[PDB]
């Protein structure tokens, strides 16, 4: 009874850790006296964020 | 109309009454025998021919 | 009941888009009568093609 089958909804695999194609990132913080400056925030956060 | 007509699945997801034998308050006035589960309306509209 | 498992074909993932793994490659034409030479092709085909 070839009546077919249920599958409206896609089922996905996923990366073990959540995600995997990630990139090195920078934080940067607003410049003071510059409407649109930014400068490299070393200081606190690691500056090789994924 | 009822084929194009699209249904958030956020409604019905897997996270509803979980542990409950309950029917959703929508469905309790909506014709449950208008399914395609319908076992006998399976049979009919294969006997006469798919 | 150990009956086992009916696993005899191949059940298979894939990638969202279907196709990930491409190379870009160009067109070319065939060059007039010289010994199956070739060329590149600038018919608004786009030299990037996946």
């Amino acid at each position: 009874e070839n009546h077919g089958t249920e599958d409206e909804l896609p089922n996905y695999c996923f990366p073990l850790g959540g995600v995997i194609n990630t990139e090195t990132l920078t934080k940067v913080k607003p410049k003071t006296g510059q409407e649109n400056g930014w400068e490299k925030d070393a200081t606190e956060f690691s500056d090789k964020n994924e | 109309y009822m084929n194009k007509r699209v249904v958030a699945p956020g409604l019905v997801d897997c996270y509803i009454n979980l542990g409950a034998r309950w029917s959703l308050d929508y469905m309790d006035n909506v014709n449950p025998f208008n399914h395609h589960r319908n076992a006998g309306l399976r049979y009919r509209s294969m006997l006469l021919g798919n």
